[PDB]
DNA sequence: GCTGATCTTCAGCTGGTTGCTGAGAGTTGCAGCATTGCTGAGTCTTAGCAATGGATACTTCCCGATTCCCCTCACAAAAATAGGTCAGTCTGTCTGGCTAGTTCTGTACTTGCAGACACAGGGCATGTGGGGTTCCTATTTTT
DNA sequence: AAAAATAGGAACCCCACATGCCCTGTGTCTGCAAGTACAGAACTAGCCAGACAGACTGACCTATTTTTGTGAGGGGAATCGGGAAGTATCCATTGCTAAGACTCAGCAATGCTGCAACTCTCAGCAACCAGCTGAAGATCAGC
């Protein structure tokens, strides 16, 4: 399963909605939030796995905090950026 | 052989005195196809379920029981046949 | 010793036998009670009873000494619960009941 | 000037008529025409036995009967007295048939 | 449950017009006759006529022909009887009785008589009259005229009462009724019989044939406790 | 020759028991034994669909009045489940 | 101040109420209308919730189908009002 | 013992019911006779379903009676069995 | 030899084997033939997937993960042939099509 | 605590092979399982009366093909009396 | 039986819209979609979209969105196609196709053509055109982008002529065509092998997909006989 | 509005008849009788769960009064159309005969289904875990 | 200072997934009767044919029914705010439904026999038809 890291992977190798979640290095796999349509990230999120309630970005940044223990994402001292480890990129 | 427009067979009169029975006082002049072509739904969907019934026994002739059972399992019961 | 028909013994005219046999060909249940078709013998005489009786008197009162459909038709329909009870039936050569709107008849 | 009833009386004698008798009021021989070209498209060179049309012929009719009788019935609910299509369409309609 | 609501008495002056109702409640309304009894102290319990709501149908005793006209109501569930030149033989008490249209059937149900006073087959009671202890046997006689078919009804009616349905079909007991009350009899001979006997006991009862067109009741039998 | 089996007789014994001088007609006999048959197989197929609902492997005197109570209508269903009952009594007395 | 014209409000719970699935009845007053019907047949009964439930949707279910073709009834009348008169048409009709 | 129960089918409720119907215009008097169909539809189902609950010698009507009732009546329900 | 079910030897999902026992039990026939079963478990199956790709459809139209009764109800109602064989069928939870008619409606 | 015995599933294999990212909920799960009861009892009732018509005394293929004709509207049955045909024919070659 | 009938040959100017009916007959109207598909030399057949006269319904291409509207009229059994703002590509001929509402259906019945000239999955049919003679095997490949579960139809169209189908549901004999078509393969490859050729079977074989919201047609095929 | 004369239809009576119902002779197939056995149903006891009853707090809806608008209903004119007559025409019906294609009956038999039994794997109930989801508070950076 | 971003503990939810087990579906063999292929009898439905009388058809005129336009008024819709139920959840009680064991009475299965129900027939009579006559009702002036 794992298919959060899955959908944040995918639509970035897509091009797809790069007003909120977009590059600026593909080689080490960071990437940042706007802080503005993250809340419409964490909404397409949601209606995916079509959850009961409507997840705020908040819900949504909880659960990359459980990939550092897994190693695949990590959380950096940067305003609204993550990186996928190397296994997965 | 083979037989064509027939439907025109159910004339105008017998559609009045079918609509007299019902206790129809006043007829438009529009009725009469109307009447005709649900005849025609109707007989086609007892017809169909008759054959379908004959088909199954293997035979060639209509019998009157199959139209019985065809109507009976359309919620059309009628007595008087077996 | 003499043989004495199930319906006999039961008071009936319809056939318990018959009945009995019909029951357990029919593919209702494995096993058919002792008493279970003298009782559908019993209701079956029962609404025979009944309608023969409202059909041969609507003969009477149409001065007629055989039941015909139309009078059977007459004595069901006549009656709601018989017409209930075979409400979606249509009986051969047996017609409708005399009844007109009454905004259909004339005024004066 | 020859005597002429008014129009109303004579359908209501025929309304009386009608539903005192129990003979069929459409003719045999076009009724089984009709069925016969009907059943031409479901098998060909069928055979029907006459009391199988008979007991077709007498489901039609009282099909039919009910049926105009609702139909009596949706036009005197719009304040008329002819019936029309219309009324036969709503009657189907909320029977079920349509 | 089955309950015939009725108008109170009512005071009419000779050659006049005069229509009570018989509102009708707990019942499928449209599936059950309305029968009209007429009772008079010269006459006993008479039949007047029926209206079946269901189609309007009605039949009217032919004494009574003309003289009462029978309507039905299907909104309010309510049958009129209309009573034209009231004659000074009129005043007596009307009752309405429910009946189903099942020929076994009898008049089960009646309404509490509205006493409106103005300013075949011979159905015969061997005992008119008879006196009894606490608990012994009474045996009352109801032979008829022509043959019926065990189409005979038992009636209890108190005193200024409506009478009470007790045997239906000559033998089967009615609803409530203990079966200390039992019939018996067909063809032209039927008896009703009860065994141990209490003060209420103390009644008219009346038999009532419905096997021909017009129907009649019997002459009556007083019986009286102790 | 076929031996069809009808109820024409019993009806007749019936007709006979309550119109002693009425006759029926061909046609009337003819619908009277399709009314017999229908009533027949309606009570029937409810008295074995209530076998089956209960898990009972038998039709008995109970299915068939209450077969008898779900499908006649009003005062009907009472006087058939009388005249089942008074018959079932007097066949038990044998 | 704002007031909306008649019908466009009722136009708006039509689309609302057909978009929905919930019992439009509330539960407990049905309850209890069930179980005072059937005190009738048998005192001292006894009801499942799932045999309440059902009783429900089958309720709602046959009063939205009655209520569809009296509509039909009144719009063949050249109305937009159900009456009575319509609800009786549609029964009789139906076969009720 | 409980009384006047078929009031609890308040006017709103009626309203909601036709609404989902696609009724735009109801008229004053369309409540009462909808109470009284409504009861009418009732009686004759809590009497089949007691019926069968009877024959099984239950005194609990259960979902499969209702069920049942509905699918004797024409009015098969799917989604309780 | 080794079991194999008839739902396998057929190729069905359902259960041949099911179906013969209630066919046997249910008071049909006093035999069943051995095609039976599994001509009557294949119709039963195409029935199933018919209605299930429908509302599934139905579902993914609304952006929805889960088939709930409404989506079945969508599907039944939108095919003339379903409704048809559905006819007098309630549906818990269906609910019922949008449809205002023409006059209702404002100019 | 009888093993109430479901079709649930068979029909969730269906869906799964149907539609294999979508799911399903009880309230649905519990309708399709009425209805493929209902239809199971449909097919075999007029099967029943198929094969008692004719006076057999068994159920085959044939009468169940004869119930789907008679029971399924256009093309459903069409389709499904294709797939019950196929099913018997590979299970005849085992 | 089964008529799908259509208008004929239209000249119209650029600029204008121009309505062709699909007057349909010997079925039940409102149990079958009526699909429209257009076929220009270029880009062989393309899937405009369907009306369900059952509840109206319709579904376009979303590259015909807009420029094509598609109208019921139940009373007269027909069904029209409006297309507007006609451009000069336009000049097409536009078939309208009988499916029945089941998924396993495909476009069974095709109209005539009306001739209309004007002053995402992919389907890839690798055997372009082929020779021969009267008594070989030919197979025809059908390989798609995406996979379909065996929701895949074979077409044969005579030139100057409507589109005559073969194989539904990627195996299933249509109504009519001898034993000797036979499709084959299931995913996301298909097959199609004619057992033995008359100077009859020289056509063009396009194979239909309907597993998702945009039918696509094939490339085509060119069959030679001898 | 109130009858009155005229014409048409319907209801009733009586004789001839005629096809349809009821009863009798021959017979044959199935209901009744008498055993035999065994299993499905009845009876007791009790586990186990679900329905009932009460409490409490919160949310949701219902009820009555006001305003007014636009829908229903009454009514008159027009304009559409169906019904009543009649002369002419066409078709259903009745009669009976002849195939000949279809249905029914009897045999030999064969093929497939029920019955019995061993058993093992599929399906049901219940549990365990990954990948999140939700919910509330606190903390450390940016704007 | 404020707000956005970040951590995090702690329940919790969905969908696989695993496991134990038990009972029911499968494999195998046997017996036998349900259904089939075939042949011959019989039977009944389709076709032919001719007359003929009555039902059907189209035109015509008129009356009477439906449609359209108009206007009034009042019934129902829209609104709102306070109170009345409804609802959710939580706990305790109780009662009622079914599982499990035990037992045996009734029902299936079987064979023989006799009489009741079926078929075929034919006499006679209830119903039908034709003719006639009298009452009721529709229709058109008329005072």
């Amino acid at each position: 399963k794992i298919r959060l890291y899955q959908f944040l992977l995918d639509l970035l190798r897509s091009g797809d909605m790069k007003d909120s979640i977009w590059w600026v290095d593909k080689d080490k796999g960071t990437f940042q939030f706007s802080s503005k349509h993250k809340e419409a990230l964490a909404h397409r999120w949601g209606i995916q796995k079509c959850n009961r309630k409507k997840m705020t970005y908040q819900k949504m940044a909880r659960a990359l905090r459980n990939y550092g223990k897994t190693g695949e994402v990590k959380k950096v001292k940067k305003k609204l950026t993550y990186q996928f480890s190397g296994e997965v990129l | 052989k083979v037989l064509r427009d027939n439907i025109q067979g159910i004339t105008k009169p017998a559609i009045r005195r079918l609509a007299r029975r019902g206790g129809v006082k006043r007829i438009s002049g529009l009725i009469y196809e109307e009447t005709r072509g649900v005849l025609k739904v109707f007989l086609e969907n007892v017809i169909r379920d008759a054959v379908t019934y004959t088909e199954h026994a293997k035979r060639k002739t209509v019998t009157a029981m199959d139209v019985v059972y065809a109507l009976k399992r359309q919620g059309r019961t009628l007595y008087g046949f077996g | 010793a003499k043989a004495k028909s199930r319906s006999s013994r039961a008071g009936l005219q319809f056939p318990v036998g018959r009945v009995h046999r019909l029951l357990r060909k029919g593919n209702y249940a494995e096993r058919v009670g002792a008493g279970a078709p003298v009782y559908m013998a019993a209701v079956l005489e029962y609404l025979t009873a009944e309608i023969l009786e409202l059909a041969g008197n609507a003969a009477r009162d149409n001065k007629k000494t055989r039941i015909i459909p139309r009078h059977l038709q007459l004595a069901i329909r006549n009656d709601e619960e018989l017409n209930k009870l075979l409400g979606k039936v249509t009986i051969a050569q047996g017609g409708v009941l005399p009844n007109i709107q009454a905004v259909l008849l004339p005024k004066k | 000037k020859p005597h002429r009833y008014r129009p109303g009386t004579v359908a209501l004698r025929e309304i009386r008529r009608y539903q005192k008798s129990t003979e069929l009021l459409i003719r045999k021989l076009p009724f089984q025409r009709l069925v016969r070209e009907i059943a031409q498209d479901f098998k060909t060179d069928l055979r029907f036995q006459s009391s199988a049309v008979m007991a077709l012929q007498e489901a039609c009719e009282a099909y039919l009967v009910g049926l105009f009788e609702d139909t009596n019935l949706c036009a005197i609910h719009a304040k008329r007295v002819t019936i029309m299509p219309k009324d036969i369409q709503l009657a189907r309609r909320i029977r079920g048939e349509r | 449950e089955v309950q015939l609501q009725q108008s109170g008495p009512e005071l009419v002056e000779p050659g006049t017009s005069v229509k009570m109702p018989c509102k009708a409640s707990g019942y499928t309304f449209t599936s059950y006759t309305i029968q009209w009894v007429k009772q008079t102290p010269r006459q006993g319990l008479e039949w007047i006529g029926y209206i079946y709501p269901y189609n309007a149908g009605t039949k009217y005793n032919e004494k009574f022909k003309g003289k009462a006209t029978l309507t039905s109501d299907k909104s309010s569930s309510t049958v009129y009887m209309e009573l034209s030149s009231l004659t000074s033989e009129d005043s007596a008490v009307y009752y309405c009785a429910r009946k189903s249209s099942r020929l076994r059937s009898t008049l089960d149900y009646w309404g509490q008589g509205t006493s409106v006073t103005v300013s075949d087959i011979k159905m015969t009671q061997s005992p008119s009259s008879m006196h009894a202890s606490l608990g012994e046997r009474v045996t009352i006689t109801c032979k008829a005229s022509q043959d019926i078919r065990s189409y005979l009804s038992w009636y209890q009616q108190k005193p200024w009462k409506s009478p009470k349905t007790l045997i239906y079909y000559a033998t089967s007991l009615a609803d409530g009724v203990p079966s200390r009350f039992s019939g018996s009899g067909s063809g032209q001979d039927f008896s009703l019989t009860i065994n141990n006997l209490e003060s209420d006991d103390t009644a008219t009862y009346y038999c009532l044939q419905h096997g021909e067109s017009p129907y009649t009741f019997g002459s009556g039998t007083k019986l009286e406790i102790k | 020759r076929s031996r069809k089996e009808s109820y024409s007789i019993y009806v007749y014994k019936v007709l006979k028991q309550v119109h002693p001088d009425t006759g029926i007609s061909s046609k009337a006999m003819g619908i009277m034994n399709s009314f017999v048959n229908d009533i027949f197989e309606r009570i029937a197929g409810e008295a074995s669909r209530l076998a089956h609902y209960n898990k009972r492997s038998t039709i008995t005197s109970r299915e068939i009045q209450t077969a008898v109570r779900l499908l006649l209508p009003g005062e009907l269903a009472k006087h058939a489940v009388s005249e089942g009952t008074k018959a079932v009594t007097k066949y038990t007395s044998s």
